[PDB]
């Protein structure tokens, strides 16, 4: 809203990636007061372009800014993994009036896959203790950002009591989620073993856990 | 000569201002109490302050208890011109 | 002739240290001294003088106190455009005098330079000298090993370095090493290699290229 | 030291007013404040420039938005009064110039940490910690792993350090899950030395401020 | 704006005598004294002597006394100091200098206030036997694809020119952003050499055009160069 920039821009490393960020005469077209911010998911954004087309101290040439018209361009020439993240502009629309972009999410293409790294956790003896029961699933270390998680009583599915999250960036570029199963006491404890299972670009891993008495 | 008991009061006094922002430094003996909206950018400012529009006037914010350096001091400054006229004014 | 020591001759501070130096007369001048901070390539500027007041245009962070033999200029906290050679003077009898100096540079953090690597032009191979240039950007700190492989073999005695001032905003350092051979001995030989060994660097990296492509 | 430090995670019911703070660390001519919903983008706010005393709003922030300054103590304040489930958002302060140069580049420079400023009707609920232990399955590889499970708390943010922030190698606290309750639950690994497991005493300080909930746990092998 | 322009940098034979000029602008020149500074490359500052812009009274330092001469011409507001019979020791960087007005005391005491608000740009004066070299200014080119990774360097090299100084700028000083211009270096030649290098964006190295402009005015010589990298 107020802006239009494209949403999924994408590039590959070496090559150039423009983002384009369009407004009107009134906002981007007239004046020169065009800022350009990165965001790593969880991180505060972080000032790469200020004035259309000025680097401040600290940012690689790789950024440069330009403008057109009404639409200002950001371009990424010396494209790294790290270049990965969120991109909104900003500019002026009159006096006592910034408008923000809709952000786009810079995807860098040429990444190889990652396997996830998977790890299940038991319930705790303090857990059982309260008549409730929970299995963790912990996925990290994936790309790209797309995984599908299955629990298995023994050898049989099990679709009820289980909350997983979104995919979500790490540090390191690449991907984490987690995964829980709440469980009764009786079930836990009724099983041979419980098993998460990670299905990932095709390949799979599982994790298997049984009970200790 | 320092005037803080005379100039200053309790919660600052805001009676006292000073031209921040101006277009151009002053000719000597000028003055200039336009109060016109500094326009510091780009920006049209269109009579209102903003963005890079700011009030060209700012108060001094005297509290008693400011420094030495930030305390109101009065001046008076006297200029002698000796012109092509009759010199009218002398001492003993 | 009123003689000026200053205490220390050089010093290296962190970013946001406060920085004191001292400047002994030896007569009496009751605060007839000055403070001026020089930068490379500049003339003096003028940031306190009476030894008390502040000039017109100073940051509230430098101040000057002192009287009769002995003065002190102090920084409160050290910005990065501070790095500079620090002056004082006295005009309290003719002639005027100024102290020894003192070069004040920042501590910073440990930076990893950028290496280019320039062949020689061939205009100047149309004059019998041929000069290669190796490139040592935006680094810290200013100790740097620059060696030179002329077909894998180390060339000696024939390489000078050059390396500029700190810089005002990012507190780093540049080089410059050029190796002047004869177009004879220049053509000798294929492979020209720059191996720059830093601090930063966790192996040491090596800038080649092939004569004559 | 140019750095801006944001206070507060303050949770508000629906009406109520938020007064978020800014703390200003070296030269700053003006602080401006930008406020992203979790999700989605960032909107502008508000500018204020202390040493001038004029503020700015946003339109659609016309009588909700008051920005003020204490230039004794060096913060920046940004009350938000009548706050509804649209507001549930993270406000950031931003640097617009240092502390000479009255000019306004618009970009800004430095920002600080977020601000999450949950409204919600919803009462808060807090945690409950349990010890993940570690077993032959992950420790024989010389490195084990241990963990915490942070059940059943709401709002967000919870704040899990290890041994009072004393080991932060190989940390890596999960992202929250929203379960079907509505409230939230997440999980903190680290990675350890096997060595260490029977000489050295792991624990896990999980603090929801939303509740006032300070837990420590005791993470050991299972026996 | 208050300005003090002074002479080119000038080299000259052990003995002769050199005139350094500065020129005040953009103020009243005959209302305030004029002071001279001399600096020797390395080290520290050196006091030379006052001249009066009105009057010209002078007051030369003892050191200096009987070599030096400072001259004045109100009608172009400009300041001259001539050094003779000059040695090693006198190879520096000569700074013109203005004080405010001195003022009197309450009680009518004269009030010195000789601190220097304004200097000029320095003049370098070398002392050697040597002749003067005009430069050879070559192209430094990233022939190599530095722009692989976004940031491509160029730069130019000035090789056997003396004496100093060099101005360098780029784009006819339109381009300061990621200048860095190496201090000179004295070859076993006895000749000066040194390279300035400019880390500009690789999108803007087809865009834009990269000239160095290479200055020595001691040997009225003024190079430009077009630098573009090098395609292998």
């Amino acid at each position: 809203s107020a802006l239009t920039q494209p949403p999924s821009a994408s590039g590959s490393p070496g090559q150039s990636v423009t983002i384009s960020c369009t407004g009107t005469s009134s906002d981007v077209g007239g004046y020169n007061y065009v800022s350009w911010y990165q965001q790593h998911p969880g991180k505060a954004p972080k000032l790469m372009i200020y004035e259309v087309n000025k680097r401040p101290s600290g940012v690689p040439d790789r950024f440069s800014g330009s403008k057109s018209g009404n639409t200002a361009s950001l371009t990424v020439s010396g494209l790294q993994a790290e270049d990965e993240a969120d991109y909104y502009c900003s500019s002026y629309a009159g006096s006592n009036n910034l408008v923000f972009g809709g952000g786009t999410k810079l995807t860098v293409l040429g990444q190889p896959k990652a396997a996830p790294s998977v790890t299940l956790f038991p319930p705790s003896s303090e857990e059982l203790q309260a008549n409730k029961a929970t299995l963790v699933c912990l996925i990290s270390d994936f790309y790209p950002g797309a995984v599908t998680v299955a629990w298995k009583a023994d050898s049989s599915p099990v679709k009820a009591g289980v909350e997983t999250t979104t995919p979500s960036k790490q540090s390191n570029n690449k991907y984490a989620a987690s995964s829980y199963l709440s469980l009764t006491p009786e079930q836990w404890k009724s099983h041979r073993s419980y098993s998460c299972q990670v299905t990932h670009e095709g390949s799979t891993v599982e994790k298997t856990v049984a009970p200790t008495e | 000569w320092n005037s803080n008991n005379l100039d200053s009061k309790v919660g600052g006094n805001y009676n006292y201002l000073y031209r921040l922002f101006r277009k151009s430094n002053l000719k000597p003996f000028e003055r200039d109490i336009s109060t016109e909206i500094y326009q510091a950018g780009s920006t049209p400012c269109n009579g209102v302050e903003g963005f890079n529009c700011y009030f060209p006037l700012q108060s001094y914010g005297f509290q008693p208890t400011n420094g030495v350096g930030y305390q109101p001091y009065r001046v008076v400054v006297l200029s002698f011109e000796l012109l092509h006229a009759p010199a009218t004014v002398c001492g003993p | 002739d009123i003689q000026l020591t200053q205490s220390p001759s050089s010093l290296s501070a962190s970013v946001g240290d406060r920085v004191t130096i001292t400047c002994q007369a030896s007569q009496d001048i009751s605060n007839y001294l000055n403070w001026y901070q020089q930068r490379p390539g500049k003339a003096p500027k003028l940031l306190i003088y009476d030894a008390s007041n502040l000039e017109t245009g100073v940051p509230s962070r430098f101040s000057g106190s002192g009287s009769g033999t002995d003065f002190t200029f102090t920084i409160s906290s050290l910005q990065p455009e501070d790095i500079a050679t620090y002056y004082c003077q006295q005009y309290d009898n003719p002639p005027l005098t100024f102290g020894g100096g003192t070069k004040l540079e920042i501590k910073r953090t440990v930076a990893a330079p950028s290496v280019f690597i320039f062949p020689p032009s061939d205009e100047q191979l149309k004059s019998g000298t041929a000069s290669v240039v190796c490139l040592l950007n935006n680094f810290y700190p200013r100790e740097a090993k620059v060696q030179w492989k002329v077909d894998n073999a180390l060339q000696s005695g024939n390489s000078q370095e050059s390396v500029t001032e700190q810089d005002s905003k990012d507190s780093t350092y540049s080089l410059s090493s050029t190796l002047t051979l004869s177009k004879a001995d220049y053509e000798k030989h294929k492979v020209y290699a720059c191996e720059v060994t830093h601090q930063g660097l966790s192996s040491p990296v090596t800038k080649s290229f092939n004569r004559g492509e | 030291q140019v750095q801006l430090v944001q206070s507060g995670a303050e949770v508000k019911k629906p009406g109520s007013s938020v007064k978020v703070s800014c703390k200003a660390s070296g030269g700053t001519f003006g602080i401006s404040w930008v406020r992203q919903a979790p999700g989605q983008g960032l909107e502008w706010m508000g500018r204020i420039i202390p040493i001038l005393g004029t503020a700015n709003h946003a339109q659609k922030f016309q009588g909700r938005v008051t920005i003020t300054a204490d230039k004794s103590t060096g913060t920046v304040y940004m009350e938000l009064s009548s706050l509804r489930s649209e507001d549930t958002a993270v406000y950031y302060c931003a640097r617009d110039g240092d502390s000479g140069s009255y000019y306004e580049t618009l970009g800004f420079d430095y920002w600080g940490q977020g601000t999450l400023v949950t409204v919600s009707s919803a009462s808060t609920k807090g945690p409950s910690v349990f010890p993940l232990a570690p077993s032959s399955k992950s420790t024989s590889g010389g490195t084990a792993a241990l963990g915490c499970l942070v059940k059943d708390y709401f709002p967000e943010p919870v704040t899990v350090s290890w041994n009072s922030g004393a080991l932060t190698s190989g940390v890596h606290t999960f992202p929250a899950v929203l379960q079907s309750s509505g409230l939230y639950s997440l999980s903190s690994v680290v990675t350890v030395p096997s060595s260490s497991l029977g000489t050295q005493t792991y624990i896990c300080n999980v603090n929801h401020k939303p509740s006032n909930t300070k837990v420590d746990k005791k993470v050991e092998p299972k026996s």
